[PDB]
Parts: C-alpha cells; structure tokens; sequence
C-alpha cells in the first residue's frame, strides 16, 4: 500500500464533509450489489462509475447556478472527482470494466460506502 | 544541426508547475529553436506545448503546466525543434518530487530565554503533500562557519523554538530553512530566503 | 409512459429502529416492462432505484419518516410513473417532552461502550430508565445491566469488543409513560483510546527523543498524536502535533528540537483516532503519566 490510498482517502473525506446539490444524483450501487468481485475490478469499476458522474455533469446548468460560491463548490467537486478517478483507475491497472448498469443510489452513498472501504485497507495492509 | 547532450530530467512540486531541464550540443536560442510536447497518459486528454527558456548558452528549460497532479499520473514528454522529433520519454510526477522552497522566515524574541523562528507552509492545506512537510531549520554565525547548527521540525506547525543559551551575544546569526516530504521519498526543497538577527 | 402505482405499502420495526418498507408490484403494468421500482424519503431527500420490493434503513425514530416508492421501466431519466405511493412510521406514544435529552455515546478504547443522558423537560421524578442496544453480531436486543449516577447524568455502560458497523441505541423507561430516545452510533467515530505509555526519553546532542507505547489495541498508523513539553526553568508550555510517529514492536518516536539537557522538560502524551482509519477524530484520549527528563 502506497500514497494512493492516502491520496483517495484524503479526497474522499473532502467530499464527504461538504454536502452538495449534485449530490443528489445516482450511480450503480456497484458496492452494495457486491459480487464474487476481486479489489481491482472494484477500484476499477468505482473509477468507471465516477467518470460517468462528471462526464457528463461538468457541463450541467443544474448543477450549476445559485450562487458563485456554489458555483465553485461545484467546480471543487468535479475537481475531486477527476483526481479520485485517475488515483482508484490507476490503482487497477485494468483497460477497461464492464459496468453491468443494475441499481442506482445517490452520489453521496456512493462516496460513503467507497469512503469506508478504502478506510479499511489503509489499516490493514503493511 | 540539433543534439541533445544529457538526456532531459524534471522535479515536481506536486501543485502545478513540474519544471524540466536539458542540455544541447551547440548554443541554441531555446525560447525559439524548440518546443516542449507534454500530455497525459489517460484517455481523453491532448497533448500541450511549451516555449522553452534559456538556461546557460546551451542549457534549456521548460515549466509544465499542470492544473492538478495524482500519484497515478504518468506523463508523455516529446521535445520538438520545429518537425524533427529529436527526444521523447515519459515522467511520473509523483515518483520525482522536489517540494516547493518555503517562505515567510521571521525571527521573533519572545522573553523566558527563547528565540522563535517562523515560517509558512508553501502549500494549500489540500495539497496532498501540506501534511507529511517536515522542515530543517539551518541557524549558523557569520564569520564562524564551525558555528553552524540544523534543526529538524516534523511536527505541523512550521515553527522552532531554540534557546538564547545557545547564542552567542553581540554576534550576527543567519537562519534559512528547507521543506521535504518523507511519504514521497521527495528531495529537499530550496533554501528559504536567509535571514539576519544579532542578540 | 406511465405505469400504476405500487401495491399496499407496508412499515414495520425490527431490531431497535431498523425501519423496513414493503409493497407489492403494480397492477395490470406493461408487460413489455423489465420491473424496477423507485424511492425516496419526504423531500425527495435520499433516492435509490432497484428491483427488490423492499427497502430497509437504519435510522432513528425520534421524529417521524416517509417513503414515496414509485414504478420503472428502466434506470434512466424516464417518463417516471408520476404516482407516488407512500407509507410513514410515526414515533413512539410517549409525548416529545418526557424523552431524554443529551444521549450520547462512547466508545471506550474499543472495549466497552459508555452512554449517559438527562432527564426530558416533563418527566416524572419516578421514572426508571433502561437503555437497550444492538447490532448485526448480537443473537437479539440486549439490555444494559451496569447503570451509573453521576451528577445529574444517568447512564449505561456495555462491554464492546472488536474482531458498515454502527450499534443502535435506545433509553424509554420502565412503565411506558415517557418518549422513546433512539441514537445510532457511527461506531467509525466516537472512539476515545486508552493514553500511551512513554516508554523513555533519550537525549542525543540537545535532540530530544521520545518514545512510548500506543494503546494496546490500536494501529500506530491509524493513530495521530500530540506531544506536550513543560519546562520548569524556562516556564515553556509547549505542545506539538505529529501524524507521522516512526523510529530507525507497539512503539513510536517523535524528536523534541531545540532543548537542552541543563533544564528539566516533563513530557505526556495524548493520541486520538485518525481520519485516514476513522471516520472522526475529535475525542483526544487522557494525557499519558509524566516523565521528566533532567534539571
Ligand atoms: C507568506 O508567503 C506565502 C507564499 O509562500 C504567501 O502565500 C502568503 O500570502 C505570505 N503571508 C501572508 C499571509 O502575507
Ligand atoms: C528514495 O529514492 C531514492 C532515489 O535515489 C532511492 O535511492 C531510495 O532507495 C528511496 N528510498 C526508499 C527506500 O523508499
């Protein structure tokens, strides 16, 4: 276990101490629909799902007016997110993961039940 | 005629600018006889260019741009002159970090016999390195360079507080610090800008 | 593009409040339709889409809840039914006045749980309180059988080993005449370890090393640490914070810079859970016992 886990784990609790509107919206609950999966596809797979998110809403109005505080707010979540992608991607070392597209959740679930995860391997490894 | 001479290297300081250096065979005007193709090996992402500086006659040097950088990134690097390819290599940021020099070195003379340094972490406290930063004070005396002693701080508040009993009165003392982060296996950052004191 | 509404919605309680809805599919729906079901609690506040026919939650019932459950055809942005179905599970009889206010809980150096509160604005000056606890390891609801007084706290305490995790927490009293209090513990959070132990202090030329012990069950690297330095001579109350503690097993280091071996330093220590392991880290432990190094 190296940095990454660090660097994953730093962003995620950024992410999860500020509630945003974006949040609101789902991603497959890859995690509470848990296979016979091993950790890289996982990594993987939550890094495929992630790159949905802001793929598509880096350039969402929706998300995206109110004020320009929020306005940034939204901008450090895209920011977040690409950095939380690349890290868990790389992680796996993987081409591609075929997301099965099953049940949805909130973002903020997602991040939660990701947020733990990596919690543990950090502690355990050596 | 164009040749590199001691393949090109480069340093991170994990926040945006990842300089690189290079050596050619002849003079060259670096700023318009090359150019600096970097790009990031993900999906997605275009390569970008850069206008080198001139660094020594022959020397040249080009500060990558980088909005944010992770520990996954793996970057491309292609040195161009104008349509001849002469080098190109790859270069993980991460793995190659020399912390940005930090700054803002005050002196301070508290009472109870004790001399406060202070100085400033140089980066944002969402850097991923603002919090593995342990520093390495350097107090030394002019015209006594035996007199010389480093102090290292790992704590995270960027201050040291030696004692007067170890001063020499009436005598001129410098002190300069330098930033590394342990996690990162990085280099030592520059000197911070010097500073002067008498007691 | 639109299909019927869910069949007779459902609530029931297991455990202390594990609040589980359930339904039954449309009627008379497409066929052509592959059946996917969404919900939401009131305000639309916390949504999910999926197949099953039930959705249970872990949550307090201190104030009242509601699911809207709506019908599907697919995953995406559809013509979503637009008839929302919903059922609430309203709190407990007890009037809000009479429930204890202040429950909360600590894990203590992940080995037993102490939880206290005080009396709720109405309450008779008669009642007796039990707290009730439980989790997915324990066979059934558990009662909290070591009761302490202290001031005007009342509280429980239960052993708590260690080998997503949280305890659900009730306190209502003996005769059924108060409001319920319910309290679920992040148990990633609320976690207060044992002080360290310094083990020794080593001068080496005006660098002053320290070690000491962590707490038995804890990970060094899942613990952050701040080291406190008194001087008597100097009166230097100083105090550093550290996160990385390594020496060059149990044990972890830090180095004083800057003091001198002709002054008496007394050193403790606290350590508190990190966010890097722990979903909190605001409950410092106890200072640590002293040691002086030489005056
Ligand atoms: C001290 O220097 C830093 C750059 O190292 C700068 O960002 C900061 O504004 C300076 N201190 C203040 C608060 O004036
Ligand atoms: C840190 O990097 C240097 C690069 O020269 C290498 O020699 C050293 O082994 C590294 N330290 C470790 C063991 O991480």
């Amino acid at each position: 276990c190296d940095i990454t886990l660090q660097e994953i784990i730093k962003t995620l609790n950024s992410l999860t101490e500020q509630k945003t509107l974006c949040t609101e919206l789902t991603v497959t609950d890859i995690f509470a629909a848990s296979k016979n999966t091993t950790e890289k596809e996982t990594f993987c797979r939550a890094a495929t799902v992630l790159r949905q998110f802001y793929s598509h809403h880096e350039k969402d109005t929706r998300c995206l007016g109110a004020t320009a505080q929020q306005f940034h707010r939204h901008k450090q979540l895209i920011r977040f997110l690409k950095r939380l992608d690349r890290n868990l991607w790389g992680l796996a070392g993987l081409n591609s993961c075929p997301v099965k597209e099953a049940n949805q959740s909130t973002l903020e679930n997602f991040l939660e039940r990701l947020k733990t995860i990596m919690r543990e391997k950090y502690s355990k490894c050596s | 005629p164009f040749k590199v001479l001691q393949e090109p290297t480069c340093v991170s300081d994990y926040m945006s600018i990842s300089t690189c250096e290079w050596k050619m065979n002849g003079p060259t005007q670096c700023s318009t006889e090359l150019r600096l193709l970097y790009q990031l090996v993900f999906l997605l992402s275009e390569a970008h260019t850069c206008i080198p500086e001139n660094n020594g006659g022959a020397g040249c040097v080009c500060h990558l741009l980088m909005d944010d950088v992770v520990s996954a990134d793996q970057y491309t690097l292609d040195l161009w002159a104008g349509q001849q390819l002469l080098w190109k290599g790859s270069f993980k940021p991460s793995e190659h970090v020399k912390p940005r020099a930090p700054g803002n070195l005050t002196v301070h003379t508290q009472v109870s016999d004790t001399l406060l340094l202070t100085w400033s972490n140089p980066y944002p406290p969402d850097n991923y390195l603002y919090n593995h930063l342990t520093y390495a004070v350097n107090i030394w005396s002019e015209n006594d360079p035996a007199d010389f002693r480093i102090y290292q701080v790992t704590y995270l508040e960027p201050s040291l507080r030696i004692a007067a009993s170890t001063l020499k009165s009436g005598i001129s003392y410098r002190a300069r610090v330098r930033a590394w982060a342990q996690c990162y296996n990085t280099t030592w950052s520059e000197w911070s800008p010097s500073t002067k004191w008498h007691n | 593009e639109t299909q019927p509404p869910v069949t007779n919605l459902s609530v029931s309680v297991e455990n202390l409040c594990t609040v589980i809805w359930t339904w039954n599919p449309p009627e008379g729906a497409s066929s052509n339709c592959s059946l996917w079901y969404f919900s939401h609690f009131g305000d639309k506040q916390d949504k999910k889409i999926a197949p099953e026919t039930r959705r249970s939650i872990e949550v307090p019932l201190n104030e009242r809840i509601c699911l809207q459950v709506g019908s599907q055809c697919s995953t995406n942005e559809s013509e979503k039914p637009s008839i929302l179905v919903e059922k609430c599970i309203s709190p407990p009889e007890g009037d809000p006045e009479s429930a204890v206010t202040e429950l909360q809980c600590i894990w203590h150096n992940l080995s037993y749980m102490k939880c206290s509160w005080l009396p709720g604005r109405n309450t008779s000056p008669d009642t007796n309180y039990t707290l009730y606890y439980w989790h997915r390891s324990l066979e059934k609801i558990h009662q909290c059988e070591n009761i302490f007084r202290e001031g005007q706290y009342f509280g429980c305490s239960f052993d708590l080993t260690k080998v997503q995790h949280s305890v659900q927490i009730m306190v209502k009293d003996n005769a059924g005449k108060i409001k319920p209090s319910f309290n679920i513990v992040p148990l990633t959070s609320r976690v207060k370890p044992d002080p360290p132990h310094i083990k020794n202090l080593s001068f080496h030329n005006d660098d002053l090393y320290v070690q000491w012990e962590n707490p038995q069950n804890f990970i060094s690297r899942c613990l952050f640490y701040e080291v406190e330095v008194n001087n008597s001579q100097t009166e230097t109350h100083n105090v550093f914070y550290v996160q990385e503690a390594k020496c060059e097993e149990n044990t972890s280091c830090f180095m004083v810079p800057g003091v001198l071996p002709d002054t008496l330093n007394t050193v403790r220590i606290r350590v508190k859970t990190n966010k890097l392991c722990y979903e909190d880290d605001k409950l410092w432990s106890n200072w640590s016992q002293e040691m002086s190094i030489g005056k």
